[PDB]
């Protein structure tokens, strides 16, 4: 069934599973025409499917040519993000493959479904969790290799950097959940907490600070306060 | 004019032939019904007074034999039988008519209500979806499930109607995935009439059946079955002029049949929106979509 509250922990069982979020893959910015009218003009995407017991984040960049000449782009994504997370999972061998795919978006589900008949032992399902993963572009690292790309083009990721020889699948998740939800709410403040200290470096094939245990608990206490601040700012409380 | 007689009624019920039906008393002197319009099948059909769970029917067409009812205090219900004795049966008819034990299958003359709901129903389709081939008339009750049902217990009893089902790769081809579920045409035209069913009209036969089972007896699966034929045609965007226009008719006259009060189980909201307001043919339905709007608004 649903995905919510309750059955939290089932995520970080032995059963290797992928989250799909597909609210970037269909980007654009909005333009005035020279006789005064409105145009979309799009931008490269990406699907963001991730294994969040590992962090493997296999970020599938969608080039803004995959939309030309088509209509209803909109709708096209969800079934573009289908026919791309089956090709993924037609990759991978049946030990490899997936227990459950979960997708973040019930507009996903029929879509993949469809596109998964050749698949019978990997269950659909959605959430009820309203999770962050849209904040992915925050990322630079990640935003960065989606705006250059030049072609279709999936590249790997690990989301989590090396958190795993120090925490568990269910700290690295609420870790990563709480960067991501900072930086949705207010993304300049999330980002001047990142970097604030100098001498901690985003190594370059890192998304994240190679912060210590302390620095760690310190970040996160600062993205706790200002989660909660953005919404009183937003509720006045 | 054919007859359908009945040895006796000693159990009170509510006896129907088609559209119509009348109560008869326990032991009230009732010998079947005359005047059946020979040229289509016919549904009789039962609800005991005691337990109306169960109702309960026979189709049959009296050009494939004479058939007869008789009560069976074993298994408690009335029973559909066929005499092969042509004249045993004359006689037996013939005296019940002289007493005049025997109701008229009340038809009037300008009423093609009948007709226009069998239209396309023929009793050989009827007896491969109920299959007993020891009989030519067919049983069907309330609580019979589909083949379709018993997938997600007793075949010898099910419905044998064709199975539809959208998220399916029957239905879906491979790399035409968003348009095969978006446009259902090629699993209509090809798949289904040109492959399973071979014209309109099979279709539009087990479609009429559907129906009816879900009107007469409240068969849940049945309505599930109508429900479906109907969405994969407008879910269609390429249907031959002469299917739409005979659909509309078909539709037209179930929903004019249909019981006042009984349009909120047997009417699937989620399917007749569709059709008549969001699918490609939401401009080809007229008749029903007029009969539906003045007669079940609420619904919409
Ligand atoms: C989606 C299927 N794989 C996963 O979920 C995560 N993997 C477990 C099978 C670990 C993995 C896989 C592939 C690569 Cl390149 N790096 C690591």
């Amino acid at each position: 069934g649903a995905m919510n509250s309750s059955n939290y922990a089932e995520l970080f069982n032995n059963d290797i599973k992928l989250f799909v979020d597909d609210t970037n893959v269909y980007r654009v910015t909005v333009h005035k025409t020279f006789e005064g009218n409105v145009a979309t003009k799009a931008i490269n995407g990406c699907i963001f499917t991730l294994n969040p017991k590992t962090g493997h984040l296999f970020l599938k960049i969608i080039h803004t040519s995959v939309w030309a000449g088509q209509k209803r782009l909109s709708q096209l994504a969800k079934w573009k993000t289908a026919e791309e997370v089956s090709a993924l999972v037609r990759s991978l061998p049946k030990e490899e493959q997936p227990k459950q795919i979960i997708v973040t978006r019930k507009a996903m589900l029929d879509p993949l479904e469809v596109h998964m008949l050749d698949f019978p032992n990997i269950a659909i399902r959605p959430t009820e969790l309203r999770l962050p993963f849209s904040a992915a572009m925050s990322i630079d690292k990640l935003s960065d290799v989606v705006m250059k790309a030049t072609e279709p083009q999936m590249v790997l990721f690990n989301i989590y950097d090396d958190w795993l020889d120090r925490i568990s699948s269910y700290t690295a998740f609420s870790r990563l959940t709480l960067l991501l939800r900072a930086l949705k709410t207010n993304e300049e403040s999330a980002k001047m907490i990142l970097l604030s200290d100098p001498t901690i470096t985003i190594k370059s094939y890192h998304l994240w600070p190679s912060f210590t245990d302390e620095q760690w608990i310190t970040i996160e206490s600062q993205m706790r306060d200002l989660i909660l601040t953005e919404y009183g700012r937003k509720y006045n409380v | 004019m054919n007859t359908v007689p009945f040895t006796s009624a000693p159990i009170e019920v509510t006896i129907g032939i088609d559209q119509y039906s009348f109560n008869v008393k326990e032991n009230q002197p009732f010998h079947g019904i005359k005047d059946i319009p020979i040229g289509h099948v016919h549904v009789i059909h039962f609800q005991h007074a005691d337990n109306s769970s169960m109702r309960y029917g026979y189709w049959f067409d009296c050009r494939m034999g004479n058939f007869y009812i008789q009560y069976d205090p074993k298994d408690g219900l009335y029973k559909m039988m066929e005499e092969r004795d042509g004249a045993k049966f004359e006689n037996i008819v013939h005296n019940f008519k002289e007493r005049q034990m025997m109701v008229s299958y009340p038809k009037i003359d300008e009423d093609d209500t009948w007709y226009n709901l069998t239209e396309f129903v023929q009793m050989d389709k009827i007896r491969k979806i109920v299959r007993k081939d020891e009989n030519q008339f067919s049983y069907v009750d309330s609580s019979m499930t589909t083949v379709q049902e018993n997938e997600l217990s007793d075949p010898a009893h099910s419905l044998n109607y064709t199975v539809i089902n959208f998220k399916s790769r029957e239905a879906i081809r491979p790399g035409h995935e968003m348009e095969d579920f978006l446009d259902k045409s090629y699993y209509l035209n090809t798949v289904m009439l040109q492959g399973i069913f071979k014209n309109s009209s099979n279709y539009f036969g087990e479609l009429q059946f559907a129906f009816l089972n879900a009107m007469f007896f409240g068969n849940y699966g049945s309505s599930l079955q109508w429900h479906a034929m109907i969405e994969l045609i407008c879910s269609s965007a390429t249907v031959p002029k002469h299917m739409l226009d005979k659909l509309d008719e078909i539709l037209y006259y179930q929903i004019k049949t249909l019981p006042e009060q009984y349009s909120d189980i047997l009417l699937n909201e989620r399917v007749w929106n569709i059709c008549l307001y969001s699918s490609f043919q939401k401009n080809s339905l007229h008749n029903t979509e007029k009969i539906m709007e003045n007669k079940y608004p609420e619904l919409l």
